[PDB]
């Protein structure tokens, strides 16, 4: 029940607070952004699906929308605004309004997990040692934000949730698996199972590298081999012993 | 102390469970980043491969006998020792093309 | 005036494009190479296969 206008998104699927950068290529929904910060500064962020069109139909978006809170709206010269987002939390599509923004009504997801020091624990455990070693193969992230956003900052497991989820390079649809679910315990287990596909990627791709590099130096050293003797042969002839 | 290793022994079970199912499905997706990879790059854009790979769909779709497909396989061995322009390669693509 | 090698230094910069056409040559015969780096542990160049 939270009557605020919508900003949809083309391809970033913003998570409950994650801290992430959203560029606007449209003007009714460059006017529902201001709107939405004249009016106590609170965005819902929905992204649309599979080909997206460019103006997003009410019904073209997904089932949970996530409720946001402006940072600030800068405009950029050439047009485009870049809006700076944070989020507070996800809420549950009933129906929206064709009139040229996009209108939430409305829900909230007040569900936290059960079997929390027993089974939950041990599953935020695995969490931790997936995303652990996830950049020790990944390589293209922060370490120290990754152990600062960790359970020993942040305590919250749906925070914690969304956060592992939102630091993969996945599709438009298996961040909105994520986004959608009201039991936390059933992400956890779908987002360990992403980490290990993404860590079953990126160990593969360091043995592909660690593959490749043997069998260049036999390459460079067999090229070295046979242009050079190939032609340790010419000088035994001395003249080729009357041209061959 | 004894509550500690019983604990310790328990993490110790889980992230060998967890270290099991990161290897049960790495050693196979070894496999299909394999058989993607040499789809993709041999022709790189071209994709010389998939000429050579729709009668591999046609070995694991209808070429099922072992003592049948032992002669295929080492025939595909065959089939990347020489050019496939050369006089003699005709026969050879013919081979498998009519046992295919 | 033109002919006493005006052209030559846009010839070497002809040459500039030859060396960029030399890289992705090199880099074609590279990536051609390393897909069989990748075969020679698939198989490909063990005792039992071809």
């Amino acid at each position: 029940r939270l009557e605020l206008p919508v900003l949809p998104l083309r391809n970033t699927v913003v998570l409950p607070h994650t801290t992430t950068g959203v560029d606007v290529g449209r003007l009714k929904s460059k006017r529902a952004v201001e709107e939405a910060l004249s009016a106590d500064r609170l965005l819902f962020l929905v992204t649309q699906k599979d080909p997206e069109v460019d103006d997003p139909a009410p019904e073209d978006l997904y089932a949970v929308g996530t409720l946001a809170v402006v940072k600030q709206a800068m405009r950029l010269p050439d047009g485009t605004l870049q809006v700076m987002v944070e989020a507070r939390s996800r809420a549950r599509l009933l129906s929206y309004v064709a009139a040229p923004y996009l209108r939430a009504v409305g829900e909230a997801i007040p569900e936290p997990p059960l079997k929390d020091p027993e089974l939950a624990r041990v599953l935020v455990n695995e969490v931790q040692e997936a995303f652990e070693r996830y950049l020790q193969n990944h390589k293209t992230l922060r370490l120290d934000r990754y152990q600062q956003e960790a359970v020993k900052s942040t305590r919250d497991p749906a925070i914690l949730a969304d956060l592992v989820a939102h630091h993969a390079t996945w599709t438009l649809e298996e961040k909105q698996t994520i986004l959608e679910t009201p039991e936390v315990e059933e992400r956890l287990k779908r987002v360990l199972a992403l980490l290990l596909r993404d860590l079953e990627r990126f160990e593969l791709d360091k043995k592909i590298a660690a593959r490749v590099k043997e069998q260049m130096d036999q390459n460079q050293r067999e090229y070295y081999l046979r242009e050079q003797m190939k032609a340790i042969q010419k000088e035994l002839g001395g003249g080729e012993d009357f041209l061959t | 102390l004894l509550r500690d290793l019983e604990r310790f022994e328990l993490d110790k079970k889980i992230a060998a469970r967890v270290k099991e199912q990161m290897d049960q499905n790495q050693r196979e997706y070894y496999l299909r980043e394999q058989m993607k990879a040499i789809q993709k790059e041999l022709g790189g854009g071209e994709d010389f491969l998939t000429e050579i790979e729709e009668l591999r769909e046609r070995i694991e779709k209808k070429g099922m006998p072992e003592p049948v497909k032992e002669k295929a396989l080492k025939e595909l061995k065959r089939l990347e020792r020489m050019q496939p322009g050369s006089p003699e390669a005709t026969v050879s693509r013919t081979y498998l093309d009519w046992l295919l």
